């Protein structure tokens, strides 16, 4: 029911943080696509089993 | 403008007395006693007819008071090749000669004459309004060596206040010298000449030796030579005070434009565009070469690597005879591509000196009819490696104990050879560590200093 879903909001959508502007185009760049793979498989896997969880 | 010169040590004395008879011979100051082109006695008073003005008896005098208590040098600009064109009567001789011990200079053997020379400095002081600061002839060791010159500025910080305290501090070549405890008095240079004094130079004799037994090809290598190319640095420096006309880029933005921080007091100088007496046989006039040379070692006082010591400051020095509009014509030639590894947060254009004013030219040398120059000086932390290399060898030294027990049985101490060297640390930090681009501190994770 709960226990596994609402912990996981409580982790996972927590451990989001804000990017770098400081810093130059390489760390940047290295934070972004750390950051478009980390939303990504955030959001899709998870509401992915949180839709077929049991229905 | 009228700023006090003081020299002290037998280079101060020696450099001294050549440098200001460089003046009697660029000022017209014949031996006679007065100059044939203006008829004002002892010297002019023009803005630049400035530094012989009226202090000793009505005759404008050349300005600088020799103290030293090593009397042969003392006897030596008494009798010399020039008898009275110095100051007549203002000459005091030393009594007992520290005779290449500095330790001795300040604490024992130096201090009956700082009296004398506070009476000199309070004389000298109390003169016309004109005074951007003090023309330091700085000496380590050769005579009395640092310890007038640290007494001096240690007093005239707590005492005078707060004026600029411009340093020549030479850094000897080990060769041509005799001594070899220098390490001991070049290192507490930062303690007792550092800190207190307000903006410094670097004059060298490293390089001056390179050329003359390898580029320049002169068979004297002896402080002689030495002193005829430090003679050319110093008119060539005085030059801003003593051409003035339309580019008359003189010391008051200079002092701005040399020093950004505390500890980044020390400068470089890279003047060799030389031709020699060798060479004095209607030779390449060269502005191309004098500009493709410039960080090759040749003209670098210290050999250092220039694709290492990154520059915050940038001061361009080209100092001609021929026109005024040669600036413009100068400015379209080299300086559109300069790619040069600079900090990140400095700025990257070069300033402009010229005196369009041909000089008189030193006879009796190794030197030809000189009229254009170039130095690229600056702060550079490329200085690291040569103050890396001092440090080396006083580790070294203090590893042997080389005249410990006759360097603390006067008044040192072991704890102030301690803070001494947390003193050359932090000259060391500010150009090894902080004087590097420091963006290392913008954000990352990767198991870093946070």
């Amino acid at each position: 029911d709960l226990l596994k879903a609402v912990r996981l909001i409580k982790f996972l959508y927590q451990s989001n943080p804000p990017p770098n502007p400081e810093g130059t185009r390489q760390a940047r760049r290295n934070r972004r696509r750390r950051w478009r793979e980390r939303q990504r498989q955030i959001h899709s896997i998870s509401e992915r089993i949180l839709s077929t969880y049991l229905g | 403008r009228e700023c006090i010169s003081i020299h002290v040590g037998q280079a101060g004395v020696q450099i001294g007395n050549a440098c200001w008879e460089l003046y009697c011979l660029e000022h017209g100051i014949q031996p006679d006693g007065q100059m044939p082109s203006d008829k004002t006695i002892g010297g002019g008073d023009d803005s630049f007819n400035t530094f012989f003005s009226e202090t000793g008896a009505g005759k404008h005098v050349p300005r600088a008071v020799f103290v030293d208590l090593e009397p042969t040098v003392i006897d030596e600009v008494r009798t010399g090749t020039y008898r009275q064109l110095f100051h007549p009567e203002q000459l005091i001789t030393g009594k007992e000669d520290a005779a290449n011990n500095y330790a001795r200079g300040h604490y024992t053997i130096g201090k009956e004459i700082i009296d004398l020379v506070l009476d000199r400095i309070r004389k000298l002081a109390d003169q016309c309004t004109g005074l951007q600061g003090f023309s330091v002839f700085h000496s380590f060791g050769g005579g009395t060596g640092s310890g007038f010159t640290s007494l001096l500025m240690e007093r005239l910080s707590v005492d005078y206040g707060k004026k600029s305290k411009l340093e020549f501090s030479i850094y000897p070549a080990p060769q041509v010298s005799t001594a070899v405890v220098e390490p001991y008095n070049s290192i507490l240079t930062t303690h007792t000449t550092l800190e207190h004094s307000d903006c410094a130079f670097m004059v060298d004799n490293e390089a001056i030796y390179d050329i003359c037994r390898r580029n320049l090809d002169i068979e004297r290598p002896t402080y002689t030579n030495l002193n005829r190319l430090i003679g050319q640095i110093v008119s060539s420096i005085t030059a801003s005070l003593r051409f003035d006309g339309a580019l008359n880029v003189d010391l008051t933005e200079f002092q701005t434009n040399l020093v950004p921080y505390p500890r980044a007091h020390f400068p470089l100088a890279t003047y060799a565009p030389v031709i020699s007496a060798e060479k004095a046989y209607h030779e390449q006039l060269s502005v191309a070469e004098i500009t493709n040379a410039c960080f090759e070692p040749a003209n670098q006082m210290v050999k250092c690597d220039p694709r290492h010591g990154k520059y915050m400051a940038c001061c361009l020095l080209y100092r001609g005879d021929v026109v005024p509009k040669d600036v413009n014509a100068a400015i379209a030639t080299i300086k559109t591509k300069r790619t040069i590894q600079f900090v990140d947060w400095c700025p990257t254009g070069f300033k402009v000196g010229i005196n369009y004013e041909p000089p008189t030219v030193v006879p009796g040398g190794d030197l030809a009819k000189v009229q254009r120059a170039v130095c690229m000086l600056s702060n550079t932390t490329a200085i690291a490696e040569a103050w890396a290399r001092l440090d080396h060898k006083f580790d070294l030294m203090y590893a042997k104990r080389a005249f410990v027990h006759w360097y603390v049985g006067e008044g040192m101490e072991e704890g102030e050879f301690s803070e001494a060297r947390e003193d050359m640390a932090a000259l060391e930090k500010d150009y090894e560590e902080v004087g590097v681009d420091s963006v290392e501190g913008e954000g990352e994770e990767e198991g870093e200093e946070y």
